[PDB]
């Protein structure tokens, strides 16, 4: 079940300074980037064009190129219109894409946050404010909905382009999406109760099991940390256990991960 | 305005004198404007690589910085973050285990 997420981050500091940067994700892998500094979208994977021909990709990119300039001027206009109630600095974020299922695969979304708060979505055939959003958004959204052409394009992109493109991506990026990288683990602790730490790094895909054991008995105090990214598209996770000094003996950290194939890592303290 | 969290950890098991990569993962902050440095003995490392900034489901931003490094037991390493949510830079030291 993969989610394809196009994330836009736009910052408007004043009338003479703004930037828009985007990143695109397929599951936990980055597939595109588009810096304010670049004229065109960059592939971050060899397969990032999915199954689109050179021509279809160029058309889609031209649309995004026009959109980036238009978006910028639109927000500048929305501020002029709504000011002083809403003035700089302004942060706007857009999260758009689709999630693929079995059979006929998809649900699309386009959510918009203003100053870090979710306020607007595209839904059905038009933009709408979400319940609880500030009333000053009323006129800007009516003004935005008056653009029937944009609405038609957004509906197409979400309903048709996004799932088709993503089907092609999943196909073309199959080997990477299914790559297996092996975790490496190591133990440490800080010195009367000791906190024991089992570090596991370099695994891909994300699902993993890590647990402190004493023989076959699971150590219930095992506390799993957050999944942390490495720069090389693998993961890092640590698992800790509070113990009494002179109790570490006998303890072991066991690691199960799909890339190991039955050869679990078991590291004895 | 959300204050950044900082986690510092190595790519591989830290072995003294062996080249490695140290990561500094900065998360849960807003607005996105931020300055991140990685330090060796309190001194800025010039070669630091930064991931593209992104944001989570809750709309808070995150970024990964990393740099090549060789642990020893004579050098300290840290990540230092300047953000509007804090009146002073926050430095967090690599704890030599992580
Ligand atoms: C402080 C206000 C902030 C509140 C938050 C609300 C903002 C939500 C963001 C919505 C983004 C709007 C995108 C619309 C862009 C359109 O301007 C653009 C229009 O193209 C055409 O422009 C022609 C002249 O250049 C018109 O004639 C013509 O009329 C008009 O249609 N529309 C596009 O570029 C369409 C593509 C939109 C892609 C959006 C995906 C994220
Ligand atoms: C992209 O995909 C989205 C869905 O995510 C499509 O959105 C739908 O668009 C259609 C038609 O444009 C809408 O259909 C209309 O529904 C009306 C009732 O809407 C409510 O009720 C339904 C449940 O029944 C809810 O799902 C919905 O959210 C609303 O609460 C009907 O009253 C309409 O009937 C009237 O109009 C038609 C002509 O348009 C006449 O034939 C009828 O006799 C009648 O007068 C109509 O059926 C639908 O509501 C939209 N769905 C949602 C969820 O909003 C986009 O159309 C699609 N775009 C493209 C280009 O593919
Ligand atoms: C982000 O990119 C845009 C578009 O390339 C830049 O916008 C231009 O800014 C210049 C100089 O300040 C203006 O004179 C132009 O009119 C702008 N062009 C358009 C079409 O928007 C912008 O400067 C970039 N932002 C940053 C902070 O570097
Ligand atoms: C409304 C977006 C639906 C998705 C349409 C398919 C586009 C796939 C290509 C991804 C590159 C887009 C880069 C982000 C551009 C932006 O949002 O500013
Ligand atoms: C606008 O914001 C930028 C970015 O912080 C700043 O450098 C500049 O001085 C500001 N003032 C104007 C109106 O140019």
């Amino acid at each position: 079940n993969y989610t394809f997420r196009c994330l836009q981050m736009s910052s408007f500091a004043n009338r003479s300074w703004s930037r828009t940067d985007s990143v695109v994700w397929l599951g936990d892998l980055q597939t595109h980037r588009w810096s304010n500094d670049s004229a065109t979208i960059s592939f971050t994977k060899p397969w990032s064009q999915g199954k689109l021909s050179n021509q279809q990709w160029e058309k889609l990119q031209h649309m995004f190129q026009v959109y980036r300039v238009s978006f910028t001027r639109d927000i500048q206009e929305l501020v002029k219109m709504m000011s002083p109630k809403e003035d700089y600095p302004i942060e706007i974020q857009l999260s758009a894409g689709c999630e693929m299922y079995p059979g006929n695969a998809s649900e699309s979304f386009l959510h918009v946050a203003f100053q870090g708060k979710y306020v607007v979505r595209f839904w059905g055939t038009s933009w709408q404010t979400v319940p609880g959003a500030p009333s000053w958004l009323d006129l800007p959204i009516k003004v935005l909905n008056a653009d029937q052409g944009t609405s038609a394009t957004v509906q197409m992109l979400l309903n048709d382009t996004c799932p088709l493109f993503v089907r092609g991506l999943l196909e073309a990026g199959k080997s990477d999406l299914e790559k297996q990288e092996k975790p490496v683990a190591w133990l440490s602790s800080v010195p009367g109760h000791r906190q024991l730490v089992c570090h596991v790094s370099g695994f891909y895909p994300k699902p993993v099991w890590v647990m402190w054991m004493r023989g076959d008995q699971e150590q219930q105090g095992t506390h799993r940390g957050d999944f942390l990214p490495n720069a090389d598209e693998t993961w890092y996770l640590q698992a800790t256990l509070d113990v009494e000094a002179g109790e570490e003996a006998g303890l072991a950290c066991r690691v199960k991960h799909s890339s190991l194939g039955g050869q679990d890592i078991i590291l004895y303290w | 305005q959300k204050t950044p969290q900082i986690q510092v950890y190595s790519r591989h098991p830290p072995e003294n004198g062996k080249p490695n990569i140290l990561n500094c993962y900065v998360t849960q902050f807003h607005p996105p404007h931020i300055e991140i440095q990685m330090l060796k003995n309190g001194k800025k490392i010039p070669k630091v690589e930064m991931s593209d900034m992104s944001f989570s489901k809750d709309w808070s931003f995150y970024i990964l910085a990393h740099t090549e490094f060789t642990p020893t037991e004579t050098d300290t390493y840290a990540c230092r973050v300047k953000h509007a949510s804090m009146a002073e830079p926050k430095t967090v030291y690599w704890d030599r285990d992580m």
